[PDB]
């Protein structure tokens, strides 16, 4: 029954979650750049993800556009 | 492949990308850099293009006349114009629903018409139209004239009538004809129309193409003109008990000098406008005989430029050798033309809100708002163009050895002083203006509104007392009854001006106070800043210290890469690119300010302005928030009314604007990689790898996306503000 | 139905942010555009204007654009929560049924953008704009400052460092005239730093605005 | 022979140089048929982070 | 194709060649500097204009320039 | 195939979908219009794609 | 008077605003006790408020139609009608202190350029030298006009100008 507390707590934790997830993206990228050595990592889940990144990103692009048109055009 | 489009640039019609389409649309009017372009060919293409532009202008005006005459109600509007609204044109949209058309049908019409917030009705009622038939005749005439200009434009390209190069670059013979003919004779003929038609239509008569040859404009007629009794054309002018479209209190004069306004119509008298066009017709025709043509007595412009170098050498060579750069270059002349036309446009706006010329203007308020806002924004764009072509002049057409020691090289010698001092004034105005506004905000937010700085603008009030506004208790030069100027002008042209300047209901010399102080400083900040960006872009176009051979790249080049710390946005094009934002901001300030001051004037409480204009929350709450109540209620789950289209345009603007941010914030290469994965996807998809691109898809280039983002920013900005202004002012008073 | 539509809005923005970040991760070492993007490192501005123009190809800039989209998605989420709660949950039990704070207008208005702009942003800002003189004016005064910082970010986002380098050079001349040349040298910000400062101010201004608005509203009427 | 001696302070006159109209210190003057024999150091750096440059005979002045 | 020009202030330090990711620069004998070398651009049809040659040049205002020009399918770096 | 599938959504979701017995007519006519425009697109694609070797 | 206003002493709007502020303040005051620190702070606010109104009435300020003070920025006008203490004296005060700060800074810069590493003494302040120069310039304008009249204030044209012209 303290409305301001409810709104503030939900909003605050929402924002902190968002920032942390973006940070996850950034440091995964930093591992991709610096500490990745392909000699110890030959045929592998990470290797195969890198090896069909084009299919991955193309389909993610498609579904983004589909949701865009429908969800906002409504 | 080596495709046809476009034929002007061979290197452009070579690459297998989609860059050729956009660039072919972009370099079409860059005549100076096509293939095989000589100089004669350049001038001839420019000439024919001018004819094209004239054709389009006259055709457009014919269109306005035709639609007003056919779908409007100009025949009914002239009986009572403080009443039934103007009608622009009628709508036939198959997308409408029942309450939509039931709503839009307004102004006495029979279908979906929309109101004409353009001021054409007042113009055509003042100049002497009265019925539809005259408007149709005008439309047919202007369409015919447009066809004539189009044909002439085709004519002067045909190889027997192509003017040679030296027919152009003839300064002295073009100015005599322009100044005498184009200005003077046109002004004299317009005086003819005012005297013969517009005045007797304002007395009550139908002087048409029939029987204008048999009607005396003045009941004496060309006797006093050839005797030298000219003041007999001014005896017994129109009484102040006048009714405009009838003969009630009608006078007989045709050339007076009264000043002031019309007492019943709130416009300038027609006789004063006749006299004015007559006088400046004489002045321009006399001024048209200055220069030399195939005769004796004329001047030479080169001699005049040569002899004006001051002794003691405070200027090096003075104006030596300028005449061979004004004459030889086009971007210089275009820069001067845009500068003059932009300043004159501003002057048009500034005089037409305060001294309204047209009958029953300033009782249609939406007309005032749209006209003034329109001309202000036009002036802004024109001035920005002037400085842009200054920069193009420096890069393409400047020659140092021809300009060794004139003022043009002096300006390049000490440019750091210019940029420094423009930077200084911009900083000073910024700090103090923003500081005073923030201080007033803090004082208003806490419970104490008397603890805030409210400087009284005593200079402009001194000037307003100098013009005759007898309210500030200064008593000098026109407000004092024993001055020389007051007593000399008293007998004929003052008493109208004093009654028009002491009225607190017209727009002439509004009462001012501290809010006006603060806003005028904000405006000065806008002008100095925009001048800083543009002048810096122009003068640093030959080269900088970050790059001392910028002249080898041309006007609009992307960057110089990551080296030397990276040089994004280094071209002069990008300097102008940054300046456009400031232009939009500054005109935003002047137009917000004008609009709110006149809203509080037309509603009735100037106190609300003089109190809430001194702190930014006053603007946000009392202008943007309060006045957008009837706008966004243009449609709701309960219904809709007239201003639904505006309430849709109002969101449309935002959408364009926000899309504008995308091309600005997110630069290119990301999109290049995304488009490449798209290429893979369409290449390997079964049943859709049967359709290919003919020209390979690529992302937009670095220079282009700046232009596109700026286009979205400007278009969304303009549509949003136009929607708010029209909807708010016409929702309250309309 | 309004819930259906807003939920798919949430799904849309989440997928877009996933697109940007995952694309940054996968194209961090190399791509068809740059075959040796690994040797340029994690944080680098470009690879010149060549091959069309290669601004923002590092994974770092993918993080940058991801920050913008995170802002967008979460703004929508918290707007959804605020209006849904004020329209369908909270309110007083006046022993005459339930009278909510905003009367229960979510199901009829959350399908038009005009609905959001009017009923949410324009209707619910009456307390944050009229808080002057009361014990709540700090919010109505930090509102405007948040706007100011938001609009201040745009200079850093839109423009570029060559222009500022030249302007700073001219002011350095104006100091060389008066013998106040700083012996450390004034240089404009690097490209990456200009972008980063831009996004910092952007997020600060936007989030501060939302903070002020929420707290003034719900502390005033809640 | 050909140039000013090392340790001396010179003043640059080549305009496109970043150190135009400023003061540098000479390191060595090449005696061969090189087109630019004078090696000048500077106490500050240009935009690229370099503090040393060659110059021609007539573009430096002993000052 | 772009325009790559080598100027005479070159000292022949081979930095531009090791920075070119497309092998359009090469060192030719020359008798104008201490190193007795000078860069040259015999293959500017393969250049894409990335401007790493400009970044690698030590001598102030540079001894190598890359003027941008009419793009082709090789100067855009298109792999598809 | 494509015409028969394209007719449907105009019938069920077009602006003439509640007025009985004429909701089918407007949908079918609009679908025929769309097919017409697709034919035009095919023709100009033929004019642009196979225009060379 | 001065551009159509009246001094705040007989200004009707002035007393109305004063009464309004006292009214809201007493309204806040009513619901507490007579010994509580809330009431202590509220009465302190009353005292400061009424003292502020008296101080603004005493200084001969000028109020428009809103009852708010207006400042006059004009040397002849303010010096003639007794208003030198609202723009004129403040501007000379500010110019004094601002030129003081600038002059002290400039003297520091010249004082540290003459060393072996000018950058270290810029990043790490020489505190004895900085305090010394912080005192030594309380009379700056005299030293400023001397540096001007001797021609050492301005560098000559050995400044680096952009190349080319
Ligand atoms: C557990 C959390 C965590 C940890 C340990 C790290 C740790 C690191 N990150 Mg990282 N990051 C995180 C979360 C985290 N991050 C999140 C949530 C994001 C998304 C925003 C990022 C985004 C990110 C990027 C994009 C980069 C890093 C980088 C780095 C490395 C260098 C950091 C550095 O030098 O900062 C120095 C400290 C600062 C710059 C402080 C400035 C921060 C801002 C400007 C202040 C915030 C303003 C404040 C809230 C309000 C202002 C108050 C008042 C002044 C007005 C380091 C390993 C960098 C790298 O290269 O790694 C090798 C890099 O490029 N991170
Ligand atoms: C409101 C402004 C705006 C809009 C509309 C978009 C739109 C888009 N951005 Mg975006 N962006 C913006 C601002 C905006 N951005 C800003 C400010 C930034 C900086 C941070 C970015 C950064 C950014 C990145 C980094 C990415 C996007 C992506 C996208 C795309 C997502 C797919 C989608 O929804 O398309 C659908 C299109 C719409 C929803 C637009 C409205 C369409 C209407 C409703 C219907 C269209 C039919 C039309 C009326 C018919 C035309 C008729 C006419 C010819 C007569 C889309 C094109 C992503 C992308 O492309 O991958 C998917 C992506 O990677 N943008
Ligand atoms: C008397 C003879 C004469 C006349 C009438 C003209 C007239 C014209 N010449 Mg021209 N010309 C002449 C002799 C003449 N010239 C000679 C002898 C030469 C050889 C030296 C040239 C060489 C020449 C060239 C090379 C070019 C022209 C061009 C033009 C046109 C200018 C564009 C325009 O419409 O401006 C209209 C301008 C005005 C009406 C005056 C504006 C005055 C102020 C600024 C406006 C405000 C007044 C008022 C408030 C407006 C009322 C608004 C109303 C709606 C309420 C114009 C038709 C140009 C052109 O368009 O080519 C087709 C062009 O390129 N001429
Ligand atoms: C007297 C008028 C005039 C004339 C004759 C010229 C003539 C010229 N200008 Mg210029 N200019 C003008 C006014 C003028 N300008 C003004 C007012 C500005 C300020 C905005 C500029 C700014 C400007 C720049 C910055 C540049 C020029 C350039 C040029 C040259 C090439 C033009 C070209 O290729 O464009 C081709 C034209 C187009 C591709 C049209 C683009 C369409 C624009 C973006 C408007 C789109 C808005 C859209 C219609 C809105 C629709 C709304 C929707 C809802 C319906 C040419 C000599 C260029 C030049 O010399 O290159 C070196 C150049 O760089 N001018
Ligand atoms: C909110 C938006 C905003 C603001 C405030 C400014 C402000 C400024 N711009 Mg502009 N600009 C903007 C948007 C904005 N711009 C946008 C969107 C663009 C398009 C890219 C540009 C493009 C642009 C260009 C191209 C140029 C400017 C210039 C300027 C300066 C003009 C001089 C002036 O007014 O000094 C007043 C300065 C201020 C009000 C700055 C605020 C200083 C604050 C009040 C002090 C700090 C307070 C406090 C200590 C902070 C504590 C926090 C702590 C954590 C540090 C000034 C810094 C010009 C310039 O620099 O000329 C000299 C210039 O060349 N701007
Ligand atoms: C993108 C979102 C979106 C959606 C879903 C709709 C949907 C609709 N609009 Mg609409 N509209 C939108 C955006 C949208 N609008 C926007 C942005 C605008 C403003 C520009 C409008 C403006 C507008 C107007 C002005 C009108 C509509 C109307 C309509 C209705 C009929 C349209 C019609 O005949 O469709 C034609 C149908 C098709 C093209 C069907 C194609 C889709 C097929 C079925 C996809 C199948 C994919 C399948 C799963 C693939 C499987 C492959 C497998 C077999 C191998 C329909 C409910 C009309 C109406 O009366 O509404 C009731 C109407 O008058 N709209
Ligand atoms: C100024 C341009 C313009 C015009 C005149 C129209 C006109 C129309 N639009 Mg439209 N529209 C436009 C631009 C325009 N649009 C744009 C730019 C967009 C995108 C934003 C749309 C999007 C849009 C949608 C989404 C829809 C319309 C629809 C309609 C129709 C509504 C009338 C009605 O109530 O349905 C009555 C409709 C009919 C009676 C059907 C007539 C079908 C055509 C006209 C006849 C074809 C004849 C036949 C095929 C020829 C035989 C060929 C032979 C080989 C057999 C009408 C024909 C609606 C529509 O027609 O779709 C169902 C609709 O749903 N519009
Ligand atoms: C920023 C420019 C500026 C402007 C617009 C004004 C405006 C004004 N000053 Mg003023 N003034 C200024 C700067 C300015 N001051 C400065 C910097 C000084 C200090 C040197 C003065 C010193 C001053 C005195 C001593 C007097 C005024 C007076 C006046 C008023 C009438 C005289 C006038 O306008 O002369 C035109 C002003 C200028 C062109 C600007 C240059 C400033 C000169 C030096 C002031 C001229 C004073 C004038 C000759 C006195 C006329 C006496 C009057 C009875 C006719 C008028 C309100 C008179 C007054 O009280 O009016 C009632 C008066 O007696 N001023
Ligand atoms: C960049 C460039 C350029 C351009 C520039 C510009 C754009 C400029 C502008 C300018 C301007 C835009 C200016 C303005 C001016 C104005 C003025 C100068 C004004 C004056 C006024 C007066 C003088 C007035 C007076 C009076 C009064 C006060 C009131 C009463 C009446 C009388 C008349 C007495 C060019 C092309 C050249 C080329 C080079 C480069
Ligand atoms: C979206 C985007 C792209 C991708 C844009 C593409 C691929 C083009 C999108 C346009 C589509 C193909 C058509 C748009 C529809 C318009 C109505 C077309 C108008 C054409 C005129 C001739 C009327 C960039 O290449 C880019 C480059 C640099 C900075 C920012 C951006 C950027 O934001
Ligand atoms: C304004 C601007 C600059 C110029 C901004 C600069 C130089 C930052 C200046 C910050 C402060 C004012 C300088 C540091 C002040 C020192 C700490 C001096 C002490 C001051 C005392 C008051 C503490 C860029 O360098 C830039 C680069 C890339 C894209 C956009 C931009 C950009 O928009
Ligand atoms: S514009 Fe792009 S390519 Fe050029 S320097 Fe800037 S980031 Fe790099």
């Amino acid at each position: 029954t303290d409305y301001g507390t409810q709104l503030s707590l939900f909003t605050h934790h929402t924002w902190i979650g968002g920032f942390c997830i973006v940070g996850a993206g950034a440091h995964a990228a930093i591992f991709m750049v610096r500490d990745y050595d392909p000699t110890n990592n030959y045929n592998n889940l990470l290797d195969r993800v890198i090896r069909h990144r084009d299919a991955i990103i193309s389909h993610l692009n498609w579904v983004c556009i589909f949701l865009g048109f429908h969800s906002f055009g409504l | 492949a080596t495709k046809l489009f476009p034929k002007f640039s061979q290197g452009l019609a070579q690459d297998p990308t989609t860059r050729r389409i956009w660039y072919g649309l972009a370099m079409a009017h860059d005549f100076e850099s096509h293939d095989g372009m000589t100089e004669e060919n350049l001038y001839q293409k420019i000439f024919a293009s001018h004819f094209g532009q004239l054709s389009i202008i006259f055709l457009w005006t014919s269109g306005n006349l035709f639609h007003v005459a056919w779908q409007g109600n100009f025949e009914q509007w002239v009986t009572d114009p403080v009443h039934i609204r103007p009608i622009a044109h009628a709508i036939w949209d198959p997308h409408f629903g029942q309450p939509a058309v039931e709503a839009f049908t307004r102004g006495g019409a029979s279908g979906p018409v929309n109101i004409s917030t353009s001021g054409v009705y007042q113009w055509w009622y003042t100049i002497g139209m009265r019925t539809n038939q005259d408007l149709y005749v005008g439309s047919v005439f202007l369409a015919l004239v447009s066809a004539i200009f189009l044909f002439a434009g085709w004519l002067h390209l045909q190889p027997n009538f192509q003017p040679s190069l030296s027919w152009f670059k003839d300064a002295e013979s073009r100015l005599n004809h322009h100044l005498s003919g184009l200005f003077g004779v046109s002004s004299l003929a317009w005086t003819g129309h005012l005297v013969h038609v517009a005045i007797p239509e304002s007395r009550g008569q139908h002087v048409g193409w029939d029987n204008f040859l048999s009607v005396l404009p003045h009941p004496q007629g060309l006797t006093p003109f050839f005797t030298g009794n000219w003041a007999a054309y001014a005896q017994s002018p129109d009484t102040a008990s006048h009714v405009f479209g009838t003969a009630q209190g009608s006078g007989q004069a045709i050339l007076t000098f009264l000043g002031g306004f019309h007492p019943q119509t709130q416009s300038l008298w027609l006789t004063d406008m006749a006299h004015h066009h007559l006088a400046i017709a004489v002045i321009f025709i006399v001024a048209g005989h200055m220069y030399r043509t195939n005769f004796g007595i004329g001047h030479r412009m080169q001699a005049i430029l040569e002899a004006h170098t001051p002794p003691s050498g405070s200027l090096g060579a003075g104006h030596k050798g300028l005449f061979d750069t004004v004459n030889n270059s086009l971007h210089f002349q275009l820069g001067l033309a845009l500068a003059s036309v932009g300043t004159i446009t501003s002057l048009v706006a500034q005089h037409m809100y305060s001294l309204p010329p047209y009958a029953f203007q300033a009782i249609d308020f939406t007309t005032q708002a749209a006209l003034y806002t329109h001309h202000q924004y036009i002036a802004g764009f024109i001035m920005c163009g002037a400085f842009a072509h200054g920069a193009i002049f420096f890069i393409r057409d400047y020659d140092p050895e021809q300009n060794k020691g004139n003022v043009l090289a002096r300006m390049l010698d000490h440019k750091e002083a210019l940029i420094s001092h423009l930077s200084w004034v911009s900083l000073f105005l910024g700090f103090h203006t923003l500081g005073l506004y923030v201080h007033n905000d803090v004082m208003q937010a806490f419970g104490t509104p008397e603890k805030q700085i409210l400087i009284e603008p005593v200079f402009a009030q001194w000037i307003q007392a100098a013009h005759g506004k007898a309210l500030y208790g200064f008593d000098f030069l026109l407000s004092s009854k024993t001055s020389a100027a007051f007593a000399n002008g008293q007998s004929l042209w003052l008493p109208g001006w004093l009654d028009a300047i002491n009225n607190n209901q017209n727009s002439l010399f509004l009462t001012i106070g501290p809010g006006d102080f603060l806003v005028h400083h904000a405006i000065a900040l806008g002008l100095h800043t925009t001048t800083l960006i543009l002048v810096k872009g122009a003068l640093d176009a030959r080269g900088s210290k970050l790059m001392p051979d910028k002249k080898d790249f041309g006007y609009s080049f992307p960057c110089d890469g990551p080296g030397r710390g990276g040089t994004c946005d280094i071209s002069a094009y990008d300097a102008f690119y940054l300046a456009v934002f400031w232009m939009l901001n500054t005109i935003g300030w002047v137009t917000f300010y004008w609009h709110w001051k006149h809203l509080t004037l037309w509603q009735g409480n100037v106190a609300q302005f003089d109190e809430s204009s001194t702190y930014l929350m006053g603007w946000l709450r009392d202008y943007l928030w309060l006045n957008s109540s009837q706008l966004i209620n243009g449609y709701n789950p309960f219904g809709m009314n007239s201003l639904s289209v505006w309430a849709w345009t109002f969101l449309f603007g935002h959408l364009i604007y926000a899309t504008g941010f995308m091309f600005l914030i997110s630069w290119r290469g990301y999109w290049q990689e995304l488009i490449e994965t798209l290429v893979w996807a369409h290449e390997k998809t079964p049943l859709a790898n049967l359709v290919y691109w003919k020209d390979k898809p690529v992302a937009l280039s670095i220079v282009q996306a700046r232009l596109v983002g700026l286009a979205h920013f400007s278009v969304g900005y303009i549509f949003t503000y136009a929607a708010f202004l029209i909807a708010s002012t016409s929702g309250r008073f309309g | 139905t309004s819930d259906f539509m807003v939920h798919h809005i949430h799904a849309f923005t989440i997928h877009v942010t996933v697109l940007i970040l995952l694309k940054g991760v996968l194209f961090a070492r190399s791509s068809r555009l740059i075959p040796d993007k690994a040797n340029l490192g994690f944080r680098f501005p470009c690879d010149g204007p060549g091959r069309g123009g290669t601004c923002q190809v590092s994974a770092w800039d993918h993080v940058f654009l991801g920050l913008f989209w995170m802002y967008n998605s979460l703004s929508i989420v918290i707007f959804h929560f605020s209006w849904k709660m004020q329209s369908d949950v909270w309110g007083t039990v006046t022993a005459s049924g339930v009278s909510h704070i905003t009367g229960g207008n979510f199901a009829q208005s959350a399908n038009t953008i005009n609905g959001w702009l009017r009923d949410f942003l324009w209707a619910q800002s009456s307390q944050v704009i009229q808080s002057y003189g009361s014990a709540l004016s700090a919010y109505g005064l930090i509102f405007l400052g948040a706007h100011f910082v938001w609009a201040f970010s745009l200079m850093f986002l839109f423009s570029g460092r060559g222009y500022w380098q030249e302007l700073i050079e001219s002011i350095v001349w104006a100091h060389n005239k008066l013998k106040v040349a700083p012996a450390i040298q004034p240089r404009a910000l690097s490209i990456t730093q200009g972008r980063a400062v831009g996004v910092a101010h952007y997020l600060l201004g936007g989030i501060a605005t939302t903070w002020s608005f929420f707290l003034a509203r719900i502390i005033s009427v809640g | 022979e050909v140039g000013p001696k090392r340790g001396s302070l010179v003043k640059i006159l080549r305009p496109e140089s970043y150190w135009f109209n400023q003061v540098g210190k000479v390191v060595s003057v090449d005696q061969s048929g090189v087109r630019y024999p004078v090696v000048v150091r500077f106490e500050n750096q240009n935009y690229a982070g370099v503090t040393t440059n060659n110059y021609a005979l007539d573009e430096v002045v002993a000052a | 194709a772009h325009i790559v020009k080598i100027y005479d202030t070159c000292i022949g330090c081979t930095q531009c060649v090791r920075a070119c990711p497309l092998d359009v620069l090469e060192m030719v004998p020359w008798d104008g500097c201490k190193a007795s070398q000078m860069a040259s651009a015999p293959r500017t049809e393969d250049c894409v204009g990335c401007k790493r040659c400009e970044t690698a040049c030590p001598t102030d205002f540079l001894s190598v320039r890359v003027y941008l020009g009419s793009e082709s399918t090789r100067s855009m770096g298109l792999s598809y | 195939a494509h015409g028969f599938l394209l007719a449907g959504p105009f019938i069920k979701l077009g602006p003439l979908r509640n007025v009985p017995e004429t909701a089918e007519i407007a949908g079918s006519l609009s679908a025929a219009g769309l097919v017409l425009i697709l034919a035009l697109c095919l023709s100009i694609y033929g004019s642009a794609q196979f225009q060379s070797t | 008077d001065i551009a159509g206003l009246t001094p705040c002493s007989e200004s009707k709007a002035y007393a109305k605003l004063e009464k309004k502020e006292l009214k809201t303040l007493e309204k806040r005051l009513k619901q507490y006790e007579a010994d509580s620190a809330p009431a202590v702070a509220l009465k302190a606010t009353m005292e400061r408020t009424k003292a502020r109104f008296a101080n603004y009435a005493k200084a001969g300020l000028l109020c428009g139609n809103d009852g708010l003070p207006h400042l006059i920025a004009d040397p002849g006008l303010a010096l003639k009608y007794g208003h030198a203490g609202e723009v004129f004296i403040p501007t000379f005060g500010f110019l004094y202190v601002a030129g003081y700060i600038g002059y002290v800074g400039r003297q520091y810069l010249i004082a540290v350029k003459g060393e072996a590493k000018p950058t270290d003494k810029e990043i790490i302040i020489d505190v004895p030298l900085a305090t010394k120069l912080a005192w030594q310039g309380a009379g700056w304008p005299l030293a400023a006009v001397q540096e001007l009249q001797r021609g050492t204030l301005l560098e000559k044209e050995e400044n680096i100008t952009v190349s080319p012209r």
